[PDB]
Formats: structure tokens, C-alpha cells, sequence
């Protein structure tokens, strides 16, 4: 409570931590009677996903896919129905309440990302198109046609507002830059599934396949290691100094990895997919992870 | 009435999707069985072990919702030709699970994506399903004209689209749908749902479709224009496909969000459907018979019942020609100063129910000539008709003559021989055999009307009509004798490859020392489509008297003649043909003192096998 649902949903896809370190966690019901979705907050995180010990919680019409915040209250949402919905919280943070919901995909929306500047951000659906949105004036300002399949991941750039990445069924990832008249870019195996920049190197990322493999490229111009079983999910670096790389997948296990991706930490505690990893800003050494089991698992990373 | 559906990737809840689907005004929705991310694991422990419910409940419609209102569409995440192995399982168990749910329920049509050329463990898979219970359900395989690749933004920089004219490229969708049909071994369960674009192809790309087993035709919103007033239209070049599938009576299938901003996008179709090119008097009679094949009509071997000749005579135009022939013909033969001297001897052979008897005797009154007529007639139940019409109305001047006229002894030579003894291909209903014997009794300066006649041929592609022969397989005969004789058919889902060009003629009177009515002819058909060949079309021209003459030659179409359809000779293998090639045909009339019969053979750009050998699965009966 309050104007809150008493069941919260099933199969849990997101979870993120904002700077004071209230835990976003988002959820789809992917079966059963209805298929609808919710969006939750935190401030205790240890209670999670216990409803009743929850600061916020609201309805969604549809399942979330994906979702990230927007600074501090906004909260950026990929839906079922073909829509990027953007929630605010009211003064107090106990509601949640929906800015807009505006239907611009023709597909599922599958991925989302807020740009370094914080007023844009740019989507990924299954109807192939990468829309740029300015999140003030709540419309599209490109609309990119340029994979020729499923977009699977798209991914800002930590301190560039015009470049991003993306990868899709297709077998391309496209390192874009809205300046030129071309933005997309396509660099260069089995299908890229996710994509994290390295938060220091402005020139560097990694991105894991289909086929449990992550790897480390350089924009200009190669190391990877075999991590998981199954598809990569997720890669979501840590915020140390020199960082560890979290790795996500459906083979229902956590990987933290080094600089030189060398296995330190194994969790097979997850009993189905692990959709979202996030790292507590208030403890770098804690990690949370949420899966299709409904748990919300609280790790020690040693480092 | 235009047959809609809604396509949604998202549905909430099942009943509140279909009740806002219904007020929209849309027959049907298209919709996932399973939640399209339910992504699952079938193999490796521990997501293989998840607790159930696996989708929604069957409780939630009832059994006659799903029958007709809800259409299946297979998961995204469903990849069976997967580079991965583990994907490749899981996508197979997946499929089957979902194709099965789907039969459970019931549903009347189930939607496979074709996005990519190898799709073939998706056909296995697919065929599997199909010899796995008795269950009867449709398969629409969703395929677009131009592939996502072919119609991308041109905004990667490194790897710019090609503008240079890649003919068979641009077909290539055609080539992904062909080699799973193909895989499938034309499954008639198996159909497409032709996705169209924001900007069409080149026309020979979207001629590549002619003939195929289009079921449905997604139209998204995203390719919809706006009008000063805001409404959603078409461009002119979409409206004219648009006016195709409306003829071939596809359901279209409405995808996307709204843009426009839901019934404004299904409202736009059916003002398309009230203002088309109107219902010609040809496509009017020939409303149900759209490529329904039937066997040709053999007057000789066996007697017509009355509702046949019923058909033959409602037919005024075809009439008033005949009518014409002999209204030229008498003035020319008898002059003005022997008018009422001068009574010309008219024999109708094959009279049926006396309608060339009724235009003889109207010929004759508007000629202002004297005539005298013979009713011959074979079959004696139309000669009861002839007998009651010579009593009631036209008295001695009619002589009723119930006989062959190749047998029939006559009293005196005649004048005039006039005759309607012509079949879909001119000479199947074996005119000049008939009209050789009931040559004796014409005088020396004696004309036929028909004088000639000549078949035409055109090779033609129809993957529809080749599963319509294909499945005309009957128990006690060869099991590929239904490829092996003609079929008359209103021809309608076809491709006509080549202009059609003139097989055999005849003449009458055949005024030769050594009649023989056998022939042999090898025709040359030019290409410039890539295509499949299944069979060739057959028609006919024919000169009553001089200019006056009828046909069913498509380009040379006589007017009003609307129940005369054109006839089908298949072949057994679908051959390949591209873009240059000529097809060359093979086709032979034979004969012995029992039977006539035809037999066919493409010689180029491949062989086929010799069609209806000494008529071992086609005979015509003398
Ligand atoms: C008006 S339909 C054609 C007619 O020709 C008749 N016919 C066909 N062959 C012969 C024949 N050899 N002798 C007389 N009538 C014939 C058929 O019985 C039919 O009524
Ligand atoms: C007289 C006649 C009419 C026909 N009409 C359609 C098809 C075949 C026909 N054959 C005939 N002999
Ligand atoms: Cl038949
Ligand atoms: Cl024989």
C-alpha cells in the first residue's frame, strides 16, 4: 500500500540500485491468467521480494521486458505492448505515478537505456527499429531502421550523449554516433545477446553471445573465455577503481569475473534464469541478483 | 465483406483483448499461445524443472472462440535452425509443445515466421506435427516480399546496401517460401501469409507470388500514408495489390500499434473493397468454380442430361453469331432472282434441344431465303425434346432425324452443314472425326459452319492447382493418372508464362484424298520470368463463316460467353524455368478405330516424361 497489488508477479527481470541505494525491482507475470507487469522500490533491500515490506509498488497494463532509472525518482520501462513508459515518484516517494506511456513500437520493446546527459534516452524492440526519445518533450527524435532482426541489447555510452551500442539476431554490433550522416558502425560468430561499456575506457566494451561466451574488444581494432553454458542475459561491470564484471545467463548461474576474464566467484543458487544483476553503491563488495524463481539473491563478492 | 484479423504480440487478458478486437470490428485475432519471453528449458537441470502453469488455461474461451475468433502464432525465441545445438533442442521440443497446444485448442490457422533462407529443421519439425494425429489445421508460413536485410535504412557506414538490380535477389523471400513447401512436400495444410512493406518491389518480384497458396496478407500500420483530413490510405501502387488479394479472397491481417493517432486502418479496406473494378459478367457466372477442376464433357461417348444443354443454350450472344454465319452464308449461295425458287437444304448435326435449330430458322427469316432443316441428333433423351418442339411449333419443315451422323444414310446431299460439336480445346469432343463421316452426304460446293476451328496453348504456373490435381489421386487406378489427362477449369490463381500460340487445326470439308486427323506439334514458348511450370492452358478459336467467328483465347475473347471455361493439361514434376529460358512443349492427337486421346511432353529447358501414353489414363470415345 498505498493504491499498491497485494501478489507481486512471478518472474522478476529487473533490479537496479539508485546512489542512496533503494533497490528498483521490476516484474512480468509470463504466465498464467493475466500477463501483466509491475514496478516496486526498496529501501530496504534485504526485504525484498517480500511486498509487504516495500516502500512503492504500482500496476503496469503489460509485462516489462526492461527497465533503468532516470537519475534519481524517474523510473524508464520497456513494455509488451509496443510502448517506453516513463514512472515518476511523487514527493514522499510512496506512489508511483506514470509520466506517459507512448505507443511507438510495433513490437515487444525489449531493451532501453538512459543517455550521459539524462533528459534522452534510445530503445530496442523486436520490430528491428532504434528510436532516440528526449524524455522533457516525451516524443521520438529518430527513428534508426538498421538491423535486419530482433534488436536484443542496446547499451549508452557512459559519457557520450550521441554514442551507444546495439546488437540484434542479425549477427551485427553497431557502434553508433548520431553526428554523422551514417551513425550506425558495424564492428567486424555465433549471435551477440549483451553489451556493458567499460565505466573508465571510453574505447572499450564487452559483449556475451548465445553461446555462454564473453568477450573483451577495443572500438579500434581481442581476448574471451568460454564463462557459461548457455546464452549470455546480462554484463554489468561493478563500481570499484579497476571493476569486475558480473555475467548473467540461462544456464541459471552468476559469474564475477577480473580485467583478463578469469572466473574469481561461481553462484548456482538461482534455480531458473538470471535476468538482472546490480551493485550496492553504499557496499561495492555486495552484488544482487534477481531470476525467473522469484528470488532476490543477495551475494559476497570476495575482493 | 473483406475477412480481418488483428495481429497482437501482447495480450493481458485473453477476454478483454477480444471483446476491444470485436468492437474494432476485426473476424479474428492473431495472438501467442504461449507469452512470447516465456523463454523455456527442456534439457539441462535446473530451469527444466520449472513449476507449471506453462501458459494460459483452455477454460478461459470457449470451445467455439478458439475454433473461429483465435489464430496460433509460434514464440519469437523459437529458433530450430540455430548455429547452437542447445538453442537448435530446445527450439524443437518448444515447437512441437506449442503446435501441439495449439491442436488441443483447436485453433483454425497456426503462424510460422520464414525470416532467413535455411529454415529446414523448422519444415521437419513442421511435417512431423503434420503425421502426428488425425487433427486438421491450417499452417500460414508469415513471409514479407522483401526481406528485412533488402528494405534496411542505409545507415551502417561500413556496410552500405546495395543500388545496383540484383534480379533473382530481390526474389529471394519467394525461394525461402518454395524450398520449405517443398521440404514439406506440398502439404495442402500448408499456406502464406504475405507480409507487405513500407516501400513494394519491382512487379516481376510481386508476380513471383502468382499462383501460390496466399491464405492471408499482413499489412502494417507503419505502411499506411495520411490524408489532408488525418485518415490512413495507401499509395496508388499499394491499392492496385491490394485489388490482387482481394480477388484471390485472402484474410487480411492488420499488425503494429496505432500510428494514426484503431478501426480508421479497417474502415480504409473495406472502402477499397466497395470501390474496385466492377463484377464483369464473365467473373459473375464463374462466381464458385474459381479453379475447380472437372472432367471435360464427352457429348460423343456419353448422352448430356437436360440442365447440361440447359447451360449450353442460355447463351444469346454465342447464338446470334451462329445465327449471322448463316444468315452471310445463304445470301451468298442463293442470289436475289432465285428467292423463292431456291430452297437450301440446312442440316444441324448434334441439335441437342434445337437451339442452332431456332437460329437457323430466325437466320432464315431476316435472310428473307427459304430453308429446309435436319434435326440430327445422337442422343435419343434430347430427341424427345426435338420431337415435342418439330410437333408443338416448327411442323414438317423440321425433319427430326434420331441417329449418328457418321452412321445415318441421308435422303437427299445438303447445302449447309452446321454443327456445335466444339470442346474447351476445339477438337476434344472429336468434331472432325464426326463431321469426316457426315462428310458423304455434303454437295460438292457444300459449306460447314464451323469451316475451322484451331486449339491454342500456354505453359502456366499454379502451385495451387498443381496440389488441386495432386489431390485428385482416386484407389483402383495409377496413383499418378490425375496428372495425365485435361481438366476444364475456370482458371483464376494462375501465371500465364507466354503468350499462347496455335497447336493443331481443321478444316471442313476436309477435301483431301487421305484424311488423317493425327497430329503431332512442337511448340516454343519464350520466358522472361523466373518461375515454376506446372502445366499448360488450353483454348480455342473457331470461324463459323468468314469474319464472323468465336473464341475463349483469353486476348481474342469473344463477348459474353460466359460459361466456357478453359481446359488443364498438368504435368507430374513442377519444372524449374529463369528468366530467358524457353519452354518447349511436345504435344500429339492420336487415334484408333475405338478411342482418341492426347498425349504431351516438355522437351525444354528440362525433360518430362511422355503424358497419357496410348491413353492409358485418357481416352476420348468415337
Ligand atoms: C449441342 S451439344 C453437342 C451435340 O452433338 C451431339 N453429337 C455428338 N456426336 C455426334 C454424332 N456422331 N452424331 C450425332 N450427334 C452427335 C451430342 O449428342 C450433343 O447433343
Ligand atoms: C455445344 C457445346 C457447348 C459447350 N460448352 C462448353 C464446353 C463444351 C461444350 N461443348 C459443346 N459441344
Ligand atoms: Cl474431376
Ligand atoms: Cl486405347
Amino acid at each position: 500500500p498505498p493504491n499498491a497489488p497485494a501478489c507481486m508477479e512471478r518472474q522478476l527481470e529487473a533490479a537496479r540500485y539508485r546512489s542512496d541505494g533503494a533497490l528498483l525491482l521490476g516484474a512480468s507475470s509470463l504466465s498464467g491468467r493475466c500477463w501483466a507487469g509491475s514496478l516496486w522500490l526498496f529501501k530496504d533491500p534485504c526485504a525484498a521480494p517480500n511486498e509487504g515490506f516495500c516502500s512503492a509498488g504500482v500496476q503496469t497494463e503489460a509485462g516489462v521486458a526492461d527497465l533503468t532509472w532516470v537519475g534519481e525518482r524517474g523510473i524508464l520501462v520497456a513494455s509488451d505492448s509496443g510502448a517506453v513508459e516513463l514512472w515518476e515518484l511523487d514527493e514522499n516517494e510512496t506512489l508511483i505515478v506514470s509520466k506517459f506511456c507512448k505507443y511507438e513500437h510495433d513490437d515487444i520493446v525489449s531493451t532501453v537505456s538512459v543517455l550521459s546527459s539524462g533528459t534522452q534516452a534510445v530503445s530496442g524492440s523486436k520490430d528491428i527499429c532504434i528510436k532516440v526519445w528526449d524524455l522533457a518533450q516525451q516524443v521520438v527524435l529518430s527513428s534508426y531502421r538498421a538491423h535486419a532482426a530482433q534488436v536484443t541489447c542496446v547499451a549508452a555510452s557512459p559519457h557520450k550523449d550521441s554514442v551507444f551500442l546495439s546488437c540484434s539476431e542479425d549477427n551485427r554490433i553497431l557502434l553508433w554516433d548520431t553526428r554523422c550522416p551514417k551513425p550506425a558502425s558495424q564492428i567486424g560468430g555465433y549471435l551477440p545477446t549483451s553489451l556493458a561499456w567499460h565505466p573508465q575506457q571510453s574505447e572499450v566494451f564487452v559483449f556475451g553471445d548465445e553461446n555462454g561466451t564473453v568477450s573483451l574488444v577495443d572500438t579500434k581494432s581481442v581476448l574471451s573465455s568460454a564463462v557459461h553454458s548457455q546464452c549470455v542475459t546480462g554484463l554489468v561491470f561493478s563500481p570499484h577503481s579497476v571493476p569486475f564484471l558480473a555475467s548473467l545467463s540461462e544456464d541459471c548461474s552468476l559469474a564475477v569475473l577480473d580485467s583478463s576474464l578469469s572466473e574469481l566467484f561461481r553462484s548456482q543458487a538461482h534455480r531458473d534464469f538470471v535476468r538482472d544483476a546490480t551493485w550496492s553503491p553504499l557496499n561495492h563488495s555486495l552484488l544482487t541478483t534477481v531470476g525467473w524463481d522469484h528470488q532476490v539473491v543477495h551475494h559476497v563478492v570476495p575482493t | 465483406r473483406v475477412s480481418s484479423g488483428r495481429d497482437l504480440n501482447c495480450v493481458p487478458e485473453i477476454a478483454d483483448t477480444l471483446g476491444a478486437v470485436a468492437k474494432q470490428g476485426f473476424d479474428f485475432l492473431c495472438m501467442p499461445v504461449f507469452h512470447p519471453r516465456f523463454k523455456r528449458e527442456f534439457i539441462q537441470e535446473p530451469a527444466k524443472n520449472r513449476p507449471g502453469p506453462q501458459t494460459r488455461s483452455d477454460l478461459l474461451l470457449s470451445g467455439r472462440d478458439w475454433n473461429t475468433l483465435i489464430v496460433g502464432k509460434l514464440s519469437p525465441w523459437i529458433r530450430p535452425d540455430s548455429k547452437v545445438e542447445k538453442i537448435r533442442r530446445n527450439s524443437e521440443a518448444a515447437m512441437l509443445q506449442e503446435l501441439n497446444f495449439g491442436a488441443y485448442l483447436g485453433l483454425p490457422a497456426f503462424l510460422l515466421p520464414l525470416n532467413q533462407e535455411d529454415n529446414t529443421n523448422l519444415a521437419r519439425v513442421l511435417t512431423n506435427h503434420i503425421h502426428t494425429g488425425h487433427h486438421s489445421s491450417m499452417f500460414w508460413m508469415r513471409v514479407p516480399l522483401v526481406a528485412p536485410e533488402d528494405l534496411r535504412d542505409d545507415i551502417i557506414e561500413n556496410a552500405p546496401t546495395t543500388h545496383t538490380e540484383e534480379y533473382s535477389g530481390e526474389e529471394k523471400t519467394w525461394m525461402w517460401w518454395h524450398n520449405f513447401r517443398t521440404l514439406c512436400d506440398y502439404s495442402k495444410r500448408i499456406a502464406v501469409a504475405l507480409e507487405i512493406g513500407a516501400d513494394l518491389p519491382s512487379n516481376h518480384v510481386i508476380d513471383r507470388w502468382l499462383g501460390e497458396p496466399i491464405k492471408a496478407a499482413i499489412l502494417p500500420t507503419s505502411i499506411f500514408l495520411t490524408n489532408k483530413k488525418g485518415f490512413p490510405v495507401l499509395s496508388k501502387m499499394h491499392q492496385r495489390l491490394i485489388f490482387r488479394l482481394l480477388k484471390l479472397e485472402v484474410q487480411f491481417i492488420i499488425t503494429g500499434t496505432n500510428h494514426h493517432s484503431f478501426c480508421s486502418y479497417l474502415q480504409y479496406l473495406e472502402y477499397l473493397s466497395q470501390n474496385r473494378p466492377p463484377p464483369n459478367a464473365y467473373e459473375l457466372f464463374a462466381k464458385g468454380y474459381e479453379d475447380y477442376l472437372q472432367s471435360p464433357l464427352q457429348p460423343l461417348m456419353d448422352n448430356l442430361e437436360s440442365q447440361t444443354y440447359e447451360v449450353f443454350e442460355k447463351d444469346p450472344i454465342k447464338y446470334s453469331q451462329y445465327q449471322q454465319a448463316i444468315y452471310k452464308c445463304l445470301l451468298d449461295r442463293v442470289p436475289e432472282e432465285e428467292k423463292d425458287t431456291n430452297v437450301q437444304v440446312l442440316m444441324v448435326l448434334g441439335a441437342g434441344r434445337g437451339p442452332l435449330v431456332n437460329a437457323s430458322l430466325r437466320a432464315a427469316k431476316q435472310a428473307d431465303r427459304r430453308i429446309k432443316l435436319y434435326a440430327v441428333e445422337k442422343n435419343p433423351n434430347a430427341v424427345v425434346t426435338l420431337e415435342n418442339w418439330q410437333f408443338e411449333e416448327w411442323g414438317s419443315q423440321v425433319t427430326v432425324v434420331s441417329s449418328d451422323m457418321r452412321e445415318w444414310v441421308a435422303p437427299e446431299k445438303a447445302d449447309i452443314i452446321v454443327s456445335e460439336l466444339l470442346g474447351s480445346f476445339a477438337d476434344n469432343e472429336l468434331s472432325p472425326e464426326c463431321l469426316d463421316g457426315a462428310q458423304h452426304f455434303l454437295k460438292d460446293d457444300g459449306v460447314s459452319i464451323p469451316g475451322e476451328y484451331t486449339s491454342f496453348l500456354a505453359p502456366i504456373s499454379s502451385s495451387k492447382l498443381y496440389n488441386e490435381v495432386r489431390a485428385c489421386r482416386e484407389k483402383d487406378r495409377d496413383p499418378e493418372a490425375q496428372f495425365e489427362m485435361p481438366y476444364v477449369v475456370r482458371l483464376h490463381n494462375f501465371h500465364q508464362l507466354s503468350a499462347p500460340q496455335p497447336c493443331f487445326t481443321f478444316s471442313h470439308p476436309n477435301r483431301d484424298p487421305m484424311i488423317d486427323n493425327n497430329r503431332y506439334c512442337t511448340l516454343e514458348f519464350p520466358v522472361e520470368v523466373n518461375t515454376v511450370l506446372h502445366g499448360f492452358a488450353g483454348y480455342f478459336e473457331t470461324v463459323l463463316y468468314q469474319d464472323i467467328t468465336l473464341s475463349i483465347r483469353p486476348e481474342t475473347h469473344s463477348p459474353g460467353m460466359f460459361s466456357w471455361f478453359p481446359i488443364l493439361f498438368p504435368i507430374k514434376q513442377p519444372i524449374t524455368v529463369r528468366e530467358g529460358q524457353t519452354i518447349c512443349v511436345r504435344f500429339w492427337r492420336c487415334s484408333n478405330s475405338k478411342k482418341v486421346w492426347y498425349e504431351w511432353a516438355v522437351t525444354a529447358p528440362v525433360c518430362s516424361a511422355i503424358h497419357n501414353p496410348t491413353g492409358r489414363s485418357y481416352t476420348i470415345g468415337l
